[PDB]
């Protein structure tokens, strides 16, 4: 099966380095030009670098020139991105992508993409959230998932038994360098006395699992 | 360097209707232009390349046209998963690079719906830690444009709130918005009335929700 799978993402302090890998399967890797493309959270796509099929030339976006190096090992079907002197503005999902052209140095389009891997550059350290209730013919209630790093968190209600009327918002990045998000649910006002509401928060980077009962 | 400009930033359409997305280049790129689709939370995928060539496996409902600086992506009959972000893309030579447009998002057009507003005080558990977060929820409204203003003891707040908006709901085509006002516990305890004032096309007059305490 034709695919690209990135690895090596994570958190990094400003000025430090990280090396991403991308394992290619299902096609003659040594016959294609390869790229890295990134997407900062909530922003558009930005091309990062390209390497010719035989590795004999490379080009970079001015934003990463001198700090990043794209390379490949055709014997292992693997593409790399060495990222040095990282800055907060390099925080993004990084995708490896195949160039459409076959054995052609002219690079133009991305015909196959990986799944992406998140790289977060910040002075903050990995930390699980604190979960606070948002206490309540429609009533609204929720949970405030505050002060975690890095993204993402997942939230469910009543262990997945409550899905209708749930809204889990995108997180915001606070001036402290930690994220905060809310998750809410609207229910009939009469259900406040008959049904129990618990928010279930997971933050995989810190192995945090929280169950918070939200009472009127 | 080429610049690609996509218009409109948001296209409001109905399912089944024809979508026409535009991409303008700053200077000619001949027919060397591609379109990508990005569904929320997923990687982009190539739809069209060389202005009008459909990529392998892409359904016939997607078609591209144009040359020089004026390009169009047409989606003949929209499916639910097509209400996504679309990017155009080309090559630049000075300096060598790949340029993307800023994207056009497709949303489902529906009737105007005013938000239902709710305010939440900070929990006693959070106050025990030295900070107070007050949250305001604007639920299930349309269109996406909405304004939240925080007022504490009748004074307009500035610089101490952050907000975010959900993706358009798949069932009712509305948006929701959450705004958080952050104060120190000491500052929260110095004030009594906390209010969030909401303005939106569906409200003839701003709606305020408030509570007393702190």
């Amino acid at each position: 099966q034709v695919q690209l799978v990135e690895s090596g993402g994570g958190v990094v302090q400003p000025g430090r380095s990280l090396r991403l890998s991308c394992a290619a399967s299902g096609f003659t890797f040594s016959s294609y030009g390869m790229h890295w493309v990134r997407q900062a959270p909530g922003k558009g796509l930005e091309w990062v670098a390209v390497i010719w099929y035989d590795g004999t030339n490379t080009y970079y976006a001015d934003s990463v020139k001198g700090r990043f190096t794209i390379s490949r090992d055709n014997s292992k079907n693997t593409l790399y991105l060495q990222m040095n002197s990282l800055r907060a503005e390099d925080t993004a999902v990084y995708y490896c992508a195949r160039d459409l052209a076959y054995r052609d140095y002219v690079w133009r389009y991305f015909d196959l993409w990986g799944r992406g891997t998140l790289v977060t550059v910040s002075g903050a350290s990995t930390k699980g959230p604190s979960v606070f209730p948002l206490a309540p013919g429609t009533a609204a209630l929720g949970c405030l998932v505050k002060d975690y790093f890095p993204e993402p968190v997942t939230v469910s209600w009543n262990s997945g038994a409550l899905t209708s009327g749930v809204h889990t918002f995108p997180a915001v990045l606070q001036s402290s360098g930690l994220y905060s998000l809310s998750s809410v649910v609207t229910v009939p006002s009469s259900s406040l006395g008959t049904q129990t509401y618990i928010c279930n928060v997971n933050h995989k980077p810190s192995n945090t699992k929280v169950d918070k009962r939200v009472e009127p | 360097e080429i610049v690609l400009t996509q218009s409109p930033a948001t296209l409001s359409l109905s399912p089944g209707e024809r979508a026409t997305l535009s991409c303008r280049a700053s200077q000619s790129v001949s027919t060397y232009l591609a379109w990508y689709q990005q569904k929320f939370g997923q990687a982009p995928r190539l739809l069209i390349y060389d202005a009008s060539n459909r990529a392998t496996g892409i359904p016939a409902r997607f078609s591209g046209s144009g040359s020089g600086t004026d390009f169009t992506l047409t989606i003949s009959s929209l499916e639910p998963e097509d209400f996504a972000v679309y990017y155009c893309q080309c090559r630049s030579n000075w300096p060598p690079g790949i340029t993307f447009g800023q994207g056009t998002r497709l949303e489902i057009k529906r009737t105007v719906a005013a938000p239902s507003v709710f305010i939440f005080p900070p929990s006693d558990e959070q106050l025990k830690s030295g900070t107070a977060s007050v949250v305001c929820l604007l639920n299930n409204f349309y269109p996406r444009e909405a304004k939240v203003q925080w007022k504490v003891d009748n004074a307009l707040q500035s610089g101490n709130s952050q907000e975010s908006v959900t993706e358009q709901d798949s069932k009712d085509s509305t948006y929701s918005l959450s705004s958080t006002l952050t104060l120190s516990k000491a500052d929260y305890e110095k004030h009594k009335v906390y209010a969030c004032e909401v303005t939106h096309q569906g409200l003839s007059s701003p709606v305020t929700k408030s509570f007393n305490r702190g």
